[PDB]
Formats: C-alpha cells, structure tokens, sequence
C-alpha cells in the first residue's frame, strides 16, 4: 500500500493489453467485451474524463 | 477448507459469523506472489559508441544525436507512439490558453 | 460507500463479494432443497436488540 | 480624446543601487491623426514587431504602402529621441517592443449613389504607436519539439486523479 | 448632470478599488493599522492557545535584535535619550535558544519512542524537517506570531520568525512544565507531519544500498530484484512491478515506468516496512495521560 | 607535474583573466579618444570613445547593424585590427568586408581563425590517455586549397590514419563549435607570462620564443575563444558564427628527423560567401591534397 | 454559478481540531454612531451583549468605536489573515447576536464552492486498486502466447 505518490498514480491508471481469440465466435459477443475493455469500464477507477481504456488485440 | 472465491489472487478470505449472529467478521491477510511465478529482471547495457583511437571523441559520439521534422509528420509519429488520433497534438488559440486557471486547487 | 470500498479497499471489497456469492449459493441451495429445515448460516435473519 | 502614450516618456525612476542589473531604456513615441486607414496601418505595424530597429527600417524602406513611409519617419524620430533625450549609446541597439495602430477621429461625408439614394462615407484617420527598448531583439520562439510534446502528454497522464472518488 | 450624492459616492468606492487593483500597496504591519492594543493582543494570544504565560516572559519573547537596533537608529538620529529604558528591553535570544534545544530534544524523544526502527540519521532528518524554516514559519504566521512580533521589515524574514516561534516555546517552558510544552509541540508541530511520507522529508538518494545495510543489521542476506508484473515493454508508457525477495520470501514490491525506477521503488517500500513508517501504520496518539 | 585535462584549462583561463584584469587596472580612468571615419561610405563621421575599452565593433554600433554584421575586420590607420580588440590611441578607422575589392587582409584573418578552431576541435577530441601537442597553424595563401594545423600525437598512436567516420566527427565537433556563438578575444602579453600559460607543450614554447624574438619588446599575441587559448600571427574574425560551410578534409603524416607531425587540412566558407553544393564538392576534392607552404 | 466562480477543497487551517481546537476568529471591530438611528440595534448589542460575549470568548479582541457613521459595520478578522466585512446596519439586537456568533464559529477560509464534502490524507488503507491487484499470477510469469 505504501508507494511514493508518482509510482502509485502511475500504477493505478496504467494501460493493459488484453488478447482475445476470435475463432468461431460471433462478432457481436466479441465486440461486447472488446467494447467494455476499450472504454475502460472494467476498471473501478473508471470515469469518462479519465483516458482510461486498455488495448485489445483480437486475432 | 472452503471459500466462495479462489485464493489465487489478492487476499485469502475467511468468512465467520459471530456466535450471537449479529456480526460478520472477515479475516483477509494479503497473498504474496510466489517466487516461482516471477521471471528475472531484464538486464540490457551496451556501449559501442567507443572509438578505440579517440575516446573523448567516443564520449562526444553519445552527444551526437538530434533531429528535426515538420509539423505534420511529427504529429503522425507522436500519435503512433501513444496510440492517439492526430487531433490532440495541434495547438489551441489565444482564447483557450487564456482561460486555463493559473493555479488549480490541489488535494492531498 | 460501496464504490469507494471497491477503489480504496480492494480487500474488504473482495470479502463483501465473497459474502454475497456465498449467500447466493445458499439461496439456490435452499430453493432446490425443497424443505424448511435447512437454514444456511448466512441466510439467518436477525432482529434488533 | 485621450493622450496617454506621450506622457509615458515623462516617468522618472528611482536611482539604481549598485549591484543591481542595469535597466534597459524605453522610448514611447507616436504619430496622431494620420490619413491612413487603421487596418491597412495594422499590417505594417505588425510586420516590424520584435525586429531590431535597423531591420525594421530596411523592411519599411522597400514596402509600397503609403503607411510604410509614415511609420519609417516615426521610427527615425524615435531613434534620435532615444539617443538625444534619453540616454542610449548605440542608436543601432534598439528593437521594436510594441508597434500598433489605434483609430483616430473620423470626418463624415456623403457618398452619392443613383436613384437619389446616398451612402454615408467616412474620411478615416489613425494613430501609430511605437515603443522602443534598448538591447538586442529577444529570441523568436522555436515550435515545440517532439520531445516537448511527449513530455507534456506524459505529464498530463500523470496529473490524473480518481474522480468523485472518496 | 444627474442630481444626487449617492451614486457619486458609491462610485468613489469603485475608483478606489481599481486604484488598489492596478497598484497594490506594500503590506503594512497589523500594528500600524487602526485598531490595535498591544497588551490585549498578547493576553488573547495566551488565552486562545489554552496556555498560561507570564506576560513579562511573552512580551520578552516577541522582541528581536533588529527591532532594537532600528530603535537605536531612531534614538541616535533624533538626539533622544533612550539607552536605560531601551537597553532594559531584554531580547529573546536566550528564550529562543532554550526553545529550540528543548523542542529538538522533545521531538527526538517523541519519534524515537514511536518509531523504534528509525535509524538515527532518519529521526535527525525528521526533527530537522519539523523545525525547518518552511514549516515553522507557516505555523507561526498562522498562529498570529507574525502579528505580535517586533521587528524591522514587516514581511519579517523567515529566520526572525523561527527565532520568534521558538522564543514563544521557551517562554512556555519557563511559564509551565516540560509536560505542558511537550503537549503544545505535539499539537502544533507534529501535526504538520500529517499526510506526509517518509522519503518526502528524508531525501536519501540510494534506497538499495541503505536497504542492504539495514538487512545486514537484521541478519538477513541478499534482496534479489525479481520482475513480478508488467504491461507493454514496447510501449511509450510501460508499467513494471518489481518485487524484492529474501530467501524466496517476498519482502516488498513496487511500480514504475522503467524496471530501474520500479526496483528503486521496491527498495523504498521495503525500507518503509522495516522502519514502520507506513500507510497502514497506527495514526498518532492525541490524548491526555 | 600531475594534472588532469580540466586543470590545465582552469589554470590557463585564470592566468588569462589575471592578465586581462591587469591590463584593465593599467587604465585608471575613462579617457576620451577621438576616432575618425575614413570609410568610403559615411565620411567625416567622428566617434568619441573610451580608451582601452571601446572596440571598433562598439564603433560600428553607432552607425547601424549593417556594419555590425558585414564588417569582419577593422583597418586602423594602415593596420588590420580584430573587431573586439580595444582601441588604444586616437586614430582613423575603415571597415573591411568579404565582398570588398581587396579583401586579402580579411581573407588571411578568416583562414587563421578557422585554423585555430580546428586546433581546438582536435586537442579535445582525443582520449585522456593519449597526449596531443598542438604545434602551430602554418600560414598558407588562400589559393592553396585549404587551411591547416600541425599536431603531434602520442607515440603509441603513431600507426593509424583516420577514417571518414573520424574526420566526419571532427567536422561534427567544429560545427558544434560554430553553433554556439563564441567571440574571438584578443590579448597582448609579455613572453614571461606567456610561457607560463602554455608550459607542457614544448613546440608552443619554441614558437612563442621565435615570435617574441622578432619583436623588440618581447610581445606575444594571444587569442582565445571559450576555454581555448592559442598564439597566432595577425588578427582574427569577430565571431565563430561567421563560418557556415565547414569541413575537416583530411590528414597527412609528415615527418622530421626529430618528430612525427600530422598536418590536418580543412576547408571553410563564411555565411556571406557561401557556395553552392556542387562548387563546394569540387573545392572539397582539391582540399584533400597536401598543401605545403611553411616559407 | 460553479463554472463561474472559484473553488477549493475541504480543509482546516493548521489541522485544527486534530491535536486541539483553536477558535479561529481573532478580533472583532464594531463601528457605530451614538446618534444615528441606523445603528440603533448595534448600540443595544454593545450595551447588553458585547460584555458577555467577551467572557464567552477570551481569545478574541473586541474593538468598539463610536464614530459619526451612517452604516455600522463589523469587521471580523481571522488567524488565517482573512478579513471578513459585514454590515450590522439596521438590525435587531437578536440579529446582530446571531451574526456575531456565525463570525465566531467560522474558519476564516473563503466561502466558495467546496469540491467534495470530505478530506482525507491516506484514504487508501490496505491498498489502492490498480489493474493488477485482482489478477492471478501465472507460472514462470509468462505472457498469453509466450513459450519457454
Ligand atoms: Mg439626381
Ligand atoms: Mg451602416
Ligand atoms: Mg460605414
């Protein structure tokens, strides 16, 4: 819990890269979770004016 | 030996109910990351800037880096770095620069 | 308060989530069980004192 | 009318305690009620901002605008004022701090049209202000390098806070 | 023309406002302003702090060297006889020295008792910080010490203010026991330590080395930096979490942009656990034993 | 004597500052000398100046920025003066330009300056381990396709000749030197306190000895820019910024019986005269050949 | 309006109420007219109440000036340096009393929009969520497609 201020803040708002396999999946159900992860709506720290959103790689 | 959620991550969680019934207590000590689950620190340091003949020339060879681009391509490169669209990087007019607060409030 | 726990108290929140999950499973257990006898530990309803 | 700019040259400062940095000279000067338009004048006055006085004189020397020669005359006057009245060595050592055009008092005339209609016409006048400061010209700002933009962006991401959060 | 006084007067007020906006007047002593009674002020100081001072000792505590030398300038330039009554003034030097010495002792004891694992260099750094120019001036000026202090040059340059604050401390030490003054110190100084970090005020530049030495002292061997979590290495904004391991147990862990930065962080964290300067740590006790 | 590279710099600069402050102290007052203008352009113009303070550059500033930028060298009476060299007595002044009709004086000066720059670039471009002795800047005519500088190097370094990489490094460093604009400063010294500056370079001390030998009063002419000091014949250009195109062309090993001396040849042109890319390439090709005039 | 005006976070001056409580109001200055009707209430207040008020609050110095004014004012002044002006012009004794109380109990901080109702240093005890806090670690710490 004890971090300096800067690294703490950096860790919290850090971007993340998710990998999502697409084979034999409906593009809709794919796009649903892809959408959530793009907007950063999976983060408890979410807000619309924070840039938070993560990279999603679909293959 | 039962918890509703796996103890893999975060905390190992224990849920107890007071004999009275009127209080729930939870014991949750942190779960540390096991050694076997980590990988060794990447170590990269190499200096080839050295010329065997002149090494104050070699120390001046690391100072030899710089470049300049145009507005457009600079912005394209910038927006590829941070995975942004091009638009963010353009300037803003007098009117908008002037209304930024000089001294924003600070918390903590 | 629940949101603030979720952000600033990830442990306590995982506890709450554990509790809820437990209570739910208890509920399904009681509904499928089809009898009045079992009272899940967390499904007991306390009155004020 | 309002005449202020003139009086700016009548200000007297308190003497400099030794050890303090030497204060650069300032010369305010202007020409009132020129027969140029205010706007046409503005382009000129804008051109020579931040130029060393000799550079501005060179630029004005070859412009074809009617205002070019007015401004030039005002600059020579200001230069000689600066060496004579205020104390400035090196009459080449001035740069143009401020250059601008104000509007004067306009005359009003008739402009005839046809079918006996008329427009109302304005004979236009304007003011030219200049302020000269003693020293080399301050350096023109280079645009932001990729490094600068990157630093700013990073700094911004780092200023983020958990919002409505506590 | 419009007939009336009212709008004209009301506008005179606007004129004055603009005049003060375009040229701000240089700050003036509260003493040279319209409502002032020095005595009543002094008494009120004491009562509001919930302390009991000898009025002689306090009045002494707010006196400075500079005020006396300026008063001797005014004395010698007008040909006046002052010397007896003016050199009878008994400046605050003495009081300030007792004050600073006692405050450093007191503080040092407080910390030493609260953080048994703080190295002496650390506790020194802390006392240094709470006795600093910045902190003491801030607190003093917010207690209306700058208001009461007798000095030349009204903004009352920071060394004079430190002098004057601790002067008041010493005056309290004479007026009441070391117990009372210890309470005053833990209330108006130690509270400035609220929200602050350790390494915010300690400033040490090589966390790793310091950690290794402290672990030699604890008879633990070799912290090994082991990379735990990471996201993007190829990005312009990577995140690393470096863990520190001692005999394959994890002692502490930290985030950063670069693996080096992060390693250094894990060091600072480990340090903070060892020394018991932590977020989770017991908040300070404010109580009446 | 055990000394670091930076210590030599420090000692030399402090000696130079001592001497300059001594020359400053020699003049008690603000003394007024009357300079006249013999120039083709603004005749009869008279400057009233501070003796041993005012310079012909500070003189041009009374005229216009045009002189300031266009004037490389200042003819005082019949002699070439460096733009920042303080005027001594009352006199007459004429200003000298690159596009002037008989530029030769100026040309010489320009060449010298460039040479000196290269000298600096060389001395500091080698590893601390080795020992770089600058010799002199042999005065070539400008029809000769380059300017050059003589340098002796550590004995263990005697086998290698540089690669286009290294030469291009010299050039990069010279351009680095041009970018930041350094005035060329001048001082007149007595040999006694001249030799104390150079010391460790033998060849320098010899040069100073001859140079002072042909002058009755034992006067040595010093020039310095930034931290670098060197002795030279005749005046130099006012600024470093005056050079635009600059190259260190090539080096040539030439050996006496008693020494092994490398000759560094380079080529440059001032902003005023700057030459087209093609022209430049041709001149650059000629500047590779050995240029010999020592006499 | 909120975009219109300035704003501040919730704070105390000098961490008041942590170690001990210090009444922030420092001095109080009244100006009134013995003669003018506008000041009537303010006079009565000075008669009856001021005295008692002064005992109830030992730490505040109260300066009363009778002078020829048309508009009686009370100038509150705080430890903070903050100066707050008020007009007791044409009010009861009751009204003035209530006003002087408000002045007594205020912090002296500026009254503007307060961004949020709470202020915490170290809100975060036991951690602060970050993207990895709830994620499981793998063996060898390999990435998704990484092979060893
Ligand atoms: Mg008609
Ligand atoms: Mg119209
Ligand atoms: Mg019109």
């Amino acid at each position: 819990s004890s971090f300096s201020k800067a690294p703490q803040q950096w860790a919290t708002f850090a971007r993340v890269w998710y990998l999502l396999d697409g084979k034999m999946q409906p593009p809709g159900k794919l796009a649903a979770m892809a959408s959530v992860k793009l907007q950063g709506l999976h983060k408890p720290v979410y807000h619309q004016l924070s840039d938070c959103g993560d990279h999603v790689v679909i293959m | 030996t039962y918890s509703s959620l796996p103890d893999d991550y975060n905390c190992k969680v224990e849920l107890a109910l007071t004999s009275d019934g009127r209080t729930i207590v939870c014991y949750h000590p942190s779960v540390d990351i096991p050694y076997e689950h980590t990988k060794p620190i990447p170590r990269p340091d190499p200096v080839h800037n050295i010329e065997e003949t002149h090494d104050l020339v070699l120390k001046t060879r690391l100072e030899e880096k710089g470049e300049h681009l145009e507005q457009g391509p600079m912005i394209e490169q910038l927006s590829k770095m941070f995975f942004t669209t091009k638009h963010r990087w353009y300037p803003r007019g007098q009117y908008h620069r002037r209304r930024r607060k000089p001294n924003p409030p600070k918390d903590r | 308060v629940l949101a603030d726990l979720a952000i600033y108290e990830p442990k306590t929140f995982k506890s709450l989530a554990a509790l809820a999950k437990r209570r739910r499973e208890e509920g399904f257990a009681a509904a499928l069980g089809d009898g009045k006898e079992p009272d899940g530990i967390f499904s007991r309803v306390v009155q004020h004192r | 009318i309002s005449r202020k700019w003139e009086k700016k040259n009548k200000i007297v400062y308190p003497p400099q305690l030794p050890g303090e940095p030497r204060r650069p000279a300032e010369i305010y000067h202007c020409r009132r009620q020129i027969k140029y338009s205010k706007d046409k004048m503005w382009y000129l006055a804008k051109l020579i901002r931040g130029m060393s006085i000799d550079q501005a004189l060179a630029q004005l020397e070859f412009s074809d605008k009617k205002g070019a020669q007015i401004i030039k005359e005002v600059l020579l006057e200001a230069q000689d004022m600066a060496v004579r009245d205020h104390n400035v060595e090196f009459r080449s050592n001035l740069y143009v701090a401020e250059s601008t055009s104000g509007r004067g008092q306009y005359l009003k005339r008739i402009r005839y049209h046809g079918r006996g209609r008329f427009g109302i016409m304005e004979k236009v006048f304007c003011h030219y202000f200049v302020k000269l400061v003693e020293g080399p010209p301050p350096p023109r700002e280079a645009p932001k390098t990729a490094v600068a933009h990157a630093r700013e962006y990073i700094q911004e991401l780092r200023n983020r806070t958990i919002t409505h959060a506590l | 023309a419009k007939k009336g006084f009212r709008a004209a007067y009301r506008f005179q007020k606007e004129l004055e406002r603009w005049r003060l906006l375009r040229c701000p007047p240089p700050p003036v002593r509260r003493s040279e302003k319209p409502n002032w009674d020095y005595h009543a002020e002094i008494q009120a100081f004491g009562h509001r702090l919930q302390e009991t001072f000898s009025l002689d000792l306090l009045k002494t505590a707010f006196v400075n060297s500079c005020y006396i030398k300026s008063e001797e300038a005014k004395r010698q330039k007008l040909g006046i006889d002052k010397e007896a009554a003016l050199l009878n003034l008994k400046d605050n030097q003495e009081l300030s020295e007792q004050g600073i010495s006692f405050s450093q002792t007191c503080l040092t004891q407080f910390f030493e008792d609260a953080f048994p694992d703080l190295p002496t260099e650390g506790v020194t750094s802390l006392v240094d910080f709470l006795t600093s120019e910045e902190v003491v001036c801030h607190v003093a000026r917010n207690l209306a010490v700058e208001q009461l202090a007798l000095s030349a040059e009204f903004p009352v340059p920071p060394p004079v203010l430190r002098q004057t604050f601790f002067a008041v401390i010493g005056a309290l030490l004479q007026s009441s026991g070391p117990e009372r003054t210890a309470l005053f110190i833990r209330d108006f100084l130690i509270t400035q330590m609220t929200g602050k970090e350790l390494f915010e005020m300690w400033t040490i530049t090589n966390p790793m080395g310091l950690l290794v030495e402290e672990l030699k002292k604890r008879k633990i061997s070799a912290p090994e930096s082991r990379l735990t979590r990471q996201s993007g290495s190829t990005t312009a904004l990577p995140v690393y979490f470096v863990g520190l391991y001692c005999d394959r147990k994890l002692i502490a862990e930290g985030p950063g942009e670069t693996v080096l930065v992060a390693e250094e962080e894990a060091a600072r964290v480990a340090l903070r656990k060892l020394f018991g300067f932590t977020e989770n740590r017991r908040p300070w006790d404010y109580s009446k034993p | 004597s055990q000394l670091s590279p930076t210590e030599l710099i420090e000692m030399q600069n402090d000696l130079f500052n001592k001497e300059k402050n001594r020359q400053l102290s020699l003049t008690p007052r603000t003394e007024k000398i009357e300079v006249k203008h013999v120039g083709k352009t603004d005749p009869g113009t008279v400057f009233v100046m501070n003796k041993n303070i005012s310079t012909p550059y500070s003189c041009a500033m009374h005229l216009s920025e045009w002189y300031c930028r266009k004037s490389i060298l200042a003819l005082v009476d019949g002699q070439p003066w460096d733009m920042y060299k303080p005027l001594t007595k009352s006199c007459e002044i004429k200003f000298l330009t690159f596009k002037d009709d008989d530029p030769g004086e100026v040309n010489k000066a320009y060449w010298r300056s460039c040479a000196m720059m290269m000298g600096c670039v060389i001395e500091r471009a080698f590893k601390d381990e080795y020992v770089v002795s600058l010799v002199r800047a042999p005065e070539v005519p400008v029809i000769a396709g380059a300017f050059c500088y003589d340098v002796v190097l550590d004995k263990r370094l005697d086998e290698w000749m540089p690669t286009k990489e290294n030469l291009h490094s010299f050039t990069k460093d010279a351009r680095a030197l041009i970018y930041k604009d350094l005035p060329f400063e001048t001082l007149e010294v007595e040999a006694k306190v001249a030799l104390e500056i150079f010391q460790h370079n033998k060849y320098k001390l010899d040069f100073i000895e001859e140079k002072a030998s042909q002058n009755p009063e034992r006067i040595v002419k010093l020039h310095r820019f930034g931290d670098f000091i060197d002795v030279s014949e005749g005046p130099l250009i006012p600024r470093t910024s005056i050079c635009f195109q600059y190259e260190v062309s090539a080096v040539h090993n030439l050996q006496t019986q008693s020494s092994l001396v490398r000759r560094f040849q380079g080529l440059s042109l001032p902003v005023h005269l700057r030459a087209h890319f093609t022209i430049w390439n041709k001149l650059l090709e000629r500047s590779r050949k050995m240029v010999t005039e020592d006499k | 309006t909120a975009r219109g005006t300035a704003s501040r976070f919730l704070t105390s001056v000098l961490h008041n109420g942590l170690g001990r409580y210090v009444q922030q109001l420092q001095r109080l200055s009244f100006s009134l007219s013995r003669d003018a009707p506008s000041s009537r209430g303010a006079r009565e207040f000075v008669e009856r109440e001021v005295t008692d008020f002064a005992r109830r609050n030992p730490g505040v110095v109260i300066y009363v000036n009778p002078r020829p004014c048309c508009v009686p004012r009370v100038v509150a002044e705080y430890l903070n340096g903050a100066v707050r002006e008020e007009s007791i012009h044409c009010k009861s004794v009751e009204e003035i009393a209530a006003l002087v109380q408000k002045l007594a109990d205020q912090s002296g901080l500026d009254v503007i929009r307060i961004r949020k109702p709470f202020h915490t240093d170290s809100p975060s005890i036991q951690g602060q969520w970050h993207p990895f806090t709830n994620k499981p670690t793998t063996l060898g710490g390999l990435r998704p497609r990484e092979v060893q």
